[PDB]
């Protein structure tokens, strides 16, 4: 009979670093009658081996923040993306209080809902369970404080061959407020950089190499001959250059423009895809690259953008109108084009007898002295990824985007013990990040580029309800806008 | 202010050909889509052709595909419809238009289409 | 501090106690939401001490052309807002300081 | 052609006015496009509404729009003997081409 | 007065009805009827 | 110790993503269907989800079958063997970057010069097979999209794998 | 070292955009934008290279040198790397390798975005004369200490080195094909549509131990001799250094890097493989950097980007994340008698002036 | 500062992202400074 | 949509003082146009 907590949504903005609190109302049902029932595709027909899984449902419900909306506004995503180069989350700190049980009877043919019983509620500090955060699921914080949002199931898939088990495989029996220090991770960059990769020269002053202009004196035969001229302002292609642009894994080129595209089905056919242990994963996002060179604003990768929809848009099939297709076009600078090749290569020796012949580099790994600009970070996108525990890795920042760790804020599992009976419980939600941020020191002298809201008369606000009350968003925000040098 | 005045209407022969220029004033004319309007005769308005913001994608309407040639200059802002093999139906009064867009850093590839924002007085093509 | 919830039993209404409810309920300080209390609006604490009142909804008008809202219009979100949350046996109480304005003349 | 819009509609003074058209397939109104424009003769055509109902800087309050179902309909209240000219609607369509209604000529008495 | 006397806020805090057993990502519309009363 | 998961498979199974792919492109039947459809990656088709995460390099190996009739009759072993040529001499690759050594089911197949190496067939490619497909041509009306097999992969940002001068990468020996 | 050096008047104390448009933009691969400012700048920059103001008059049909020491030298350095950085390019205007030399300092300009040669909204336009910096008549000096940051050892003596294979080009011409294979035959890498050349690329051996005469296209870094030509200068005007040092650990640059498996032998298919033209890292490999030469650059500065690999430049030396800073000077402008009479417009007439002094 | 706790996005001060001749508040190719147009500044909003 | 004739002197707001009449100029502070009216502006009232 006394309230176990208070409401706390701000955000704190303090120097360099930000405080932003959000609490929300939720409600646990009970998941699987209370039973671990193993799953696989042979339980959903099994159709393809592509599509094949094993694993368990588990009773245990999970809390999801790890998209950013739940922790900013769109008015605290604007006064950050705006005046910082950069930000990462220093500190969280998650509270849940004011546990109410409600019992439901059905007496006669009419339902009656009353209070009662216990929450089991534990966190995995030790990382001994599966992490099914970082995965891009649904079921995290809404972004609307109003809004009362349903607890998502906790389950986990393993090894698995067709959908059989395998004698490796496991089993996890899973059988209020804590504190949490992220690990040191860099700086998210916000910026786009006001230079280019290849243009990083001089156009004054002239290099001292040389390379090789002609090769013949003119048509003719026997005219072969060496020429060298100096690389300078005049041709900038063939200056010497220090540092080349990052990989590139090449993606189909689909056009927004119906009448365009080739009238044929190839968006699983021709789409780009890594194969591991006889099962083909479509490659999605990617490596980070750029959607479409400059002045190209109608043509996207088929698979390499996060693609988002809009308030109201259904689960198959939907409109292309229906969906929000991100842009990367900010990083086209440092990094090669998505439906673009890499470059070039030689292919033979010439030779009296033979032609210079090269041919197209469709995918290229690391090379020394390569820079490249990691994915942007959304208003809906995802915060934090769990580095796999593996030997080793490369450049572990996640590919879809954020912060990756090999200690991300711990999972929170939560479950109605069961008395069995018909209950539910509901309470609140409170979740705090310190974010740290590095602030904007250019010297550039003309004004920057700015997210600012519209000025043309409407029905609605952008990022506000509705007659109906329905939240809605309508287009991502995603932080590059500031510029830096290269 | 933003103006756009359209220049080269006249009377030609069926058969011929006329160019028509559009000279934009007033704002950045490299930055904005451009296109044209036909309005004939005793009816209502009809769309030609089409020209993108950095000129990558050039649109015709069904029945002057392949007729006529958009392009515009841009040393000095100005717009060209080249119009080849002329018939009786295209008399009428060719308006220039630029479809406005109010932030021209997107945010998403598919943008809603927000139509044209400003238009010249437009001038008049005969053909005899 | 009470609560009541109401569930319609057979084709009867029936009030009982909800103990475990709670009540969310803070001051806007800092004059960050539209002020509406000085428009003269109904809905006062009643005249007459034995008068039970019923209490007012709070909305907010912003700016406006006809029916339509341009860009400068506001959406506050109370929820955004810290307040404290009651249970049937927890109160809620502050202080205010009134600053100096002159007396009203009465004469 | 392809978007149907009546041929003149009329009103006195002071009245409101509902001017329709409609369209056929999934393309009418693709994206949020569909947009009503004022041509008076002989001058510049405006842009009276840009997306189903969304009005530009430049046009009053008195016109506005909506789009139920198939159909959309631009209503201009308080009428005027300024507010005579000719009026198109026009949706984007798939194929990054513009279609323009006939268009409904308002004579205001 | 350029600082009146502050509005205070109230509501009652949802306590929604009994939740599906099965996630759907919609908030939940469905909501126990209720009302609060007390002193001043 | 060996992985009880896949790199594939670390997501939730009940649960759908929040983004969307690329469903279809062709309405069905023939000349003037064209559209683009696009459906949520979830539970039902797990191949299409985004994911943060891709699997080790991979350098091909020749699959050798441990039944000699399966084998193709002819003098393979040195001509067919994957090899890095230095100072204009060619030399076999042994054993190689380190991957699995055959895909799940078949144990009779195992790497030329790669050599089981079965555990590490979560987080790394199989030697005897591609990394994957990439685009080789833009589509159009014209032109139908075409996907050519990546034979050899070096190090993209974001991988993961399983271990069997100036610079060096991962020094760990092979 | 010590040099003499004097510094001229740029642009008429002017900034000035540039661009192709001004050189009439044939190719796109060459389009630039940028701005062109009046400062000169030192750039010390090459291993090799290991104040006093006068004015100027037109006197009857002769040129009249003058002391004058009133006016002023603007110089500062950029220690938080605010400006485009031009030093690491290896453009002309070092030090000379010997002292009895008198050098000129070269001007400051520096490229930023565009779409053709126009400019794009994020394109960012740079005032030098924002920023702080010293003003010194002739008695004055400026001096700044500067310390490296931490850098690897450069070295002078698992699986080899990656490699991006370059066309093989042979100095005696017979062998070469006869064709114009200059920049078709070209290792490049395209970057927002625009071809750029692949020079000198990864570090890698020129040529096969003993077939000397060989060299890669791009692949080594190019020296002329004293005197020679910008234009069309023969072989023998050129010096072309060889990598053959290195050859131990690193694929050779006109060769392959190895081959792959590129089918399933079986009964039916016989075991075939394919050349593997490039090779990204993988585990386990080991590679040389490029040599420094006594010509040879000396740092680079590492772009400011999310992650880079093995950032040490490609054409020699010591890459840096924060390199010795730019250090930029220029002639403060003195006017000209300007009329009795005010005028708003800004004043275009300045006396011809030049300084120098040393390093 | 602004302490506003607005929920949507406010207006800001953007220089539009263009494609054009030369780069508004910089100098055009014979070296002559120019400002486009005249710039407020109210884009914040607050409550009456 | 101007009246065809020379207003602009004999039309425009003044404050005499002392037998001189001076324009008003730009005036109390007041909104340049009611909305969409944004092609009209006050004669003498703003900064140009």
């Amino acid at each position: 009979g006394s309230s176990s907590g208070n409401w706390h949504c701000d955000s704190q903005w303090l120097g360099d670093r930000v405080i932003t609190t959000s609490t929300r109302t939720w409600a646990l049902p009970t998941y699987n009658n209370h039973l671990y029932k193993q799953i696989s595709n042979s339980t959903s027909g099994g159709s393809s081996n592509d599509n094949a899984y094993f694993g368990y449902s588990t009773p245990w419900g999970y809390f999801d923040f790890n998209r950013f909306h739940c922790h900013f506004s769109p008015r605290d995503w604007q006064r950050l993306i705006n005046n910082n180069w950069g930000f990462r989350p220093k500190r969280l700190n998650f509270k849940l209080f004011n546990i109410q049980v409600k019992e439901v009877t059905d007496n006669n043919g009419v339902k009656t809902i009353a209070n009662n019983s216990t929450v089991q509620v534990f966190t995995d500090s030790d990382y001994q369970l599966p992490y099914v955060l970082g995965s891009a699921h649904e079921g995290c914080l809404p972004p609307f404080p109003a809004d009362v949002f349903m607890i998502p199931q906790y389950g986990y898939l393993t090894l698995n061959d067709g959908s059989q088990a395998v004698g490796r495989s496991s089993f996890y029996c899973l059988e209020f407020q804590f504190s949490y220090e992220f690990e040191n991770v860099p700086f998210h960059s916000s910026y786009a950089h006001s230079q280019s990769l290849d243009r990083l020269m001089n156009p004054l002053i002239d290099q001292y190499l040389y390379y090789l202009s002609k090769t013949i004196n003119g048509s003719g035969q026997n005219q072969q001959t060496l020429k060298f001229s100096v690389a300078g302002p005049s041709n900038m292609a063939v200056q010497g250059r220090n540092y080349i642009p990052g990989p590139s894994y090449r993606q189909q080129r689909v056009s927004t423009t119906v009448t365009q595209n080739n009238n044929s089905e190839f968006a699983w056919p021709g789409a780009s895809s890594w194969a591991l242990n006889g099962r083909n994963s479509l490659m999605n996002p990617g490596p980070a690259m750029a959607s479409h060179k400059e002045g190209e604003d109608r043509f996207f990768p088929l698979s390499g953008s996060l693609i988002f929809g809009k308030q109201g848009t259904g689960r198959d099939n939907v409109d292309a109108d229906k969906v929000m297709i991100t842009n990367e076009e900010e990083i086209k600078t440092t990094n090669p084009v998505a439906t673009e090749s890499y470059g070039q290569v030689a292919t033979n020796h010439q030779s009296a007898q033979a032609q210079a012949q090269t041919g197209w580099v469709q995918n290229q790994g690391i090379l020394p002295g390569m820079v490249w600009q990691d994915r942007d970070v959304y208003l809906q996108g995802p915060i934090w990824a769990k580095i796999p525990h593996t030997d080793g890795n490369f450049h572990p920042s996640p590919l879809m985007g954020g912060f990756g760790m090999k200690h991300p804020p711990p999972q929170i599992l939560i479950k109605n013990t069961p008395v069995f009976i018909t209950q539910y419980s509901t309470g609140q939600v409170s979740v705090e990040i310190e974010w740290e941020l590095q602030k904007e020191n250019s010297k550039r002298w003309n004004p920057e580029i700015q997210y600012t809201s519209n000025y043309y008369k409407s029905n609605n606000v952008e990022f506000a309800v509705n007659t109906e009350g329905v939240y809605s968003e309508p287009r991502p925000i995603g932080t590059r806008y500031l510029t830096r040098n290269l | 202010e933003v103006q756009l005045v359209e220049s080269g209407g006249g009377l030609v022969k069926p058969g011929g050909s006329l160019r028509l220029s559009c000279a934009a004033s007033g704002f950045m004319f490299s930055s904005y889509s451009m296109n044209w309007v036909r309005q004939a005769p005793g009816k209502g308005l009809e769309w030609v052709s089409s020209i993108s913001r950095s000129d990558s994608y050039i649109d015709y309407a069904d029945s002057v595909k392949g007729r006529f040639t958009i392009s515009r200059d841009t040393a000095m802002n100005v717009l060209y419809l080249q119009m080849d093999s002329l018939r009786a139906e295209d008399t009428g009064v060719y308006y220039c238009a630029r479809t406005h867009v109010f932030n021209m850093f997107r945010e998403v590839i598919n943008d809603d289409y927000y139509g044209m924002d400003v238009w010249g007085q437009g001038t008049t093509v005969t053909v005899s | 501090i009470q609560v009541k919830e109401v569930t319609d039993n057979n084709g009867v209404k029936t009030i009982a106690n909800n103990l475990t409810s709670t009540v969310q309920v803070f001051t806007d300080s800092d004059y960050q939401l539209p002020y509406v209390l000085g428009s003269a609006h109904e809905g006062c604490l009643p005249p007459f001490p034995a008068d039970v009142f019923m209490i007012p909804q709070y909305g907010y008008l912003t700016l406006n052309d006809g029916s339509q809202a341009v860009g400068r219009s506001s959406f506050y979100c109370l929820e955004y807002f810290p307040s404290q949350m009651l249970r049937t046996g927890n109160n809620f109480q502050f202080s205010y300081e009134f600053e100096n304005v002159p007396f009203h003349s009465s004469y | 052609s392809a978007l149907t819009q009546p041929a003149s509609v009329s009103g006195s003074p002071g009245q409101s006015i509902t001017i329709s058209c409609t369209g056929t397939s999934s393309d009418f109104g693709i994206y949020n496009s569909v947009s009503w424009y004022q041509h008076h003769p002989g001058k510049a055509p405006k842009l009276m509404i840009f997306g189903v109902s969304n009005r530009p800087s430049g046009v009053s309050n008195r016109f506005s729009g909506s789009k139920s179902g198939n159909t959309a309909s631009l209503s201009i209240s308080g009428l005027q003997a300024e507010d005579e000219a000719d009026y198109y609607c026009s949706s984007f369509t798939a194929r990054s081409t513009v279609v323009f209604g006939g268009g409904t000529k308002l004579t205001v008495l | 007065m350029k600082h009146p006397p502050p509005q205070i806020l109230i509501k009652n805090t949802p306590v929604p009805a009994d939740p599906p057993t099965a996630f759907n990502k919609d908030k939940l519309n469905s909501f126990i009827t209720q009302y609060s009363t007390g002193q001043v």
